[PDB]
């Protein structure tokens, strides 16, 4: 309900991912993880929590799929294909293992987080969407403390998105957004209903954004003066990364 | 809303500018009116200075400022615009051809505008809230008065900038909800 | 709202260094245009020798001038955003990105960012009536962006 | 198409203006008519504001967008044409020489302007369908009124710019029957 | 119909990326050209020294400057139809064709093709009074052909 | 005081060598322009390939062109400097270094410091009537500093 300023984790054994998939799909994003059934000495959640606290978020070279990662000292909690992919259809990052040539590598497999209907789905995105609203808050809470007040009527437009702006400048070099993209029939239609104009979805096409404040009247609990509030609104352009190679080597 | 206070600091002014012409040069008494007199009133023989408002140019876009009044939280936007308004300044002195120290109703106007444009009573006018600006022509012209004589009755345009204030209220803002919508 | 007025414009200005969270300018020039931008180049094309035209993308960034009223609120900050960003003897500049944001009377806003001052006059200069002379500002921005229709 | 419906959305806004000035800076009652009066009807001693239509400039080639009633199958072109109008906005207000709280006609001009130029007044005339281009002076002239007094009589030009629709009508076609000829 | 108005015109853009079955401009500028083209070269000559006049067909592609009345449905296609084809940091651009045909009311149809963006504003420039300045948009077009007459 | 006149104007010169504790100028043009500055550069900026802009804050000296009146005190003192810093056969320049203080009625005071004469005219021309034509000079300062508001 929140939905924004946060991911959470559930530390969960083996043989209740059933259940607690049941329970516990949808709901915005929530990190399931299957946990070594035989020993704790990996703290299993904390996979999330480190590469978030290592992103920085100010330097070019950001995202990081979330998938093929590295860790160490941690203890393999699946290690079988039909397992993996039990696991698998239930969210849950098993920190699996494979073999190469040789060697063992380690991985982190998947980074779906549960979502499924609108959401991020993913961690990577969801990461950059709580960033992103960590960062415009931020400046719009500066832009406040600053001068008190915008006034709104196409003025306070300008204070609002002049100081949103260079929080988008970070994101698009970033990493975060996506210079391509190819909105097609359904996200046209959605880009064009949610508030943009009809050429809107060409500067998501193009740009890897469209943000526009309006301004909305509303009433509090007990402010009896019709107060007024800021309305942005920025479609963000997502952004794909590959997983999975398929190759067809002929003529041997 | 200026035109009246500005009235009354060209009406000290050129008062006082009567008061220094009557130093250098001298004249029977004298007389600073406007000259669209609102009630029906003579003209007086004695040596007068005559102003009307002839134009008002606004000089730029109005500059809008916001100011909270932390009340009722209410933005009173203030639009100050830049005028320039313009003074027709003339003189009035008939010539008696008998008396020897002759001057002219061109002495008085071109005193009245040397005054004007002089350092010291533009810094003065600045400290009065409005400045002034060149005057390029002073035109002595002749006519008939109401004794069958000829009379000149020379005018200049003075240039006088400052500024209006309007005063009016617009509503205030502390938040700020997002919809980060993907794609 | 197609109509064509833009009395009731503004620009937002941030620089990143000097003014974060900055100033509004709404006292633009009566007699030279309040904001005004040189042709886009956006593409350049060659003619080859059976009439094949090649036509070439080239990358270009936008210009933007505008035109203040000199000595005010607005037109002191932006002398002061210049001042900073130039480069003179034992003076230190910043160089800073500024965001300028126009948000014109019918509702659309543009915003233009990556940029840096390309000009300026720096002295009041006098006219001959005694008039002070609008003062111009050049921006060179690299991304464009326009945002709201009526 | 929109000669009454800006005249009232005019003296809707001219109405506000004068409401809003007799905030700041007071006069006793006011008045808002159109200058050529269709019937014999005097000028009101109370201060007024006078406003009149002066010339009408279309602005652009006319842009036509084609609406398909569904009905009919006519395509129902609409021709939106782009008009400056230019009103003449000037006001009266006689100068009582004995009062002390003077605000000449100059000031009720001067307050109509700056409030139509300012930014709040701009956004809300944008709501009601049209808008407002900047004024670039205001002449207060001098005359005698009906009791052989003198008068000032100041008055701007206003442009406001809005959008008139004509609908007509033209036949559709869903076909395509070509002749492809061999050289 | 021999006659010298073109009042009636009407421009027809079809990008194969951009606008596929694209849009019509009928809302032209009032002070400006509404159509323009630069005058074609199609030909050069050089002198010999006996006096051989020598000829050259020198292929050449054509161009057309188009002015709008700003901020208008019309201008709006053609300002998306630009953005796309310019090229600028973090944006990627379309490399379409571009067709425009001319229907001016005498009957007679100008038909261009095989072209591509070639200037623009970007930016809804402010005159001094505070209308909006017309915007102009060029092309370069490889293949000319008229049809109909009368 | 936020006003766009600048009558009372005042040009206190300095010169190390041909005037210490210098002279006052205030009998500027009427018909050119009294105080006059060509615009900054401060910055140049060009574009990489994929759209990467690039600025440079290239140094610059700042310029300025006082136009006087004929035959006046405060212009013999300016053709004095001037003839002094000149070079020409068998006479001496004095390279000195110059500081202009344009003190503006308002309030706010521009000085301009380790600069030079750059131009003047020399021989009073005459105009067509018998008038003599105002004389311009030109100077180019290395250190402009703004002092003072309203």
């Amino acid at each position: 309900a929140q939905n924004n300023q946060f991911i959470y984790t559930v530390a969960t054994s083996l043989a209740n991912l059933g259940t607690l998939f049941d329970l516990v799909k949808g709901n915005a994003g929530t990190g399931l993880h299957v946990l070594s059934a035989t020993a704790a000495n990996d703290f299993v959640e904390q996979c999330p929590s480190e590469i978030f606290a290592a992103t920085n978020y100010d330097e070019p070279g950001a995202s990081q799929n979330y998938m093929y990662y590295q860790f160490p000292g941690r203890n393999i909690t699946v290690s079988d294909d039909t397992v993996a992919n039990t696991v698998d259809k239930s969210r849950g990052n098993y920190i699996g293992v494979t073999q190469a040539n040789g060697q063992q590598l380690a991985f982190y497999q998947r980074g779906i987080l549960c979502g499924g209907p609108t959401d991020a789905v993913d961690m990577n995105v969801y990461a950059n969407e709580i960033w992103l609203k960590s960062a415009i808050a931020q400046a719009l809470l500066d832009l406040f403390l600053n001068v008190n007040a915008v006034p709104a009527s196409s003025t306070g437009e300008a204070m609002v998105l002049a100081v949103l702006q260079p929080v988008l400048d970070k994101a698009t070099a970033n990493g975060t957004f996506t210079y391509g993209k190819e909105i097609s029939a359904v996200q046209q239609q959605y880009i064009t209903q949610v508030t943009g104009d009809r050429r809107a979805w060409r500067q998501v096409q193009t740009l890897g954004y469209w943000i526009n404040i309006t301004f909305s009247s509303y009433t509090n609990n007990n402010t009896g003066l019709i107060e007024w509030k800021a309305n942005y609104t920025l479609i963000y352009s997502k952004g794909d990364a590959i997983r999975f190679v398929e190759g067809s080597d002929v003529m041997i | 809303m200026f035109d009246g206070e500005l009235i009354a600091k060209m009406v000290v002014e050129l008062n006082a500018a009567m008061t220094s012409a009557q130093e250098a040069l001298q004249f029977p008494d004298f007389e600073v009116v406007q000259k669209a007199q609102p009630t029906q009133q003579g003209t007086s023989t004695r040596p007068t200075i005559f102003f009307q408002k002839l134009f008002d140019i606004p000089r730029g876009w109005p500059a809008t400022d916001w100011h909270l009044d932390n009340t009722t939280r209410k933005y009173v936007e203030i639009t100050r615009q830049h005028v320039e308004t313009t003074f027709q300044i003339s003189s009035l002195h008939w010539q008696n051809p008998e008396i020897t120290h002759v001057v002219t109703a061109s002495d008085i106007a071109n005193y009245v505008r040397a005054y004007f444009q002089a350092r010291s009573t533009i810094e003065r006018v600045k400290e009065l809230d409005f400045l002034i600006l060149r005057v390029s022509q002073i035109s002595n012209e002749a006519f008939e008065n109401d004794n069958h004589q000829f009379e000149f009755h020379p005018s200049f345009d003075m240039v006088v900038t400052y500024n209006q204030y309007i005063r009016l209220y617009e509503n205030a803002a502390y938040s700020a909800d997002g919809v980060l919508i993907g794609v | 709202m197609i109509n064509i007025s833009a009395f009731g414009s503004i620009c937002q200005f941030t620089a990143s260094r000097t003014f974060p969270n900055g100033f509004t300018v709404t006292e633009f020039a009566d007699d030279a245009d309040p904001i005004d931008s040189p042709p886009f180049t956006a593409a350049d094309t060659g003619v080859g020798l059976n009439g094949d035209m090649v036509v070439w993308n080239r990358a270009n960034i936008l210009e933007v001038v505008v035109n203040v009223i000199p000595n005010t609120e607005g037109e002191r900050n932006l002398a002061v955003l210049l001042d900073a960003n130039r480069t003179g003897k034992d003076k230190s500049g910043a160089r800073d990105v500024v965001g300028l944001v126009v948000a014109m009377p019918d509702g659309s806003k543009i915003t233009c960012t990556n940029g840096t001052p390309i000009d300026g006059v720096l002295i009041n200069a006098v006219a001959s009536v005694g008039r002070l002379k609008t003062k111009p500002y050049r921006f060179r921005f690299e991304k464009v962006i326009k945002a709201g229709t009526s």
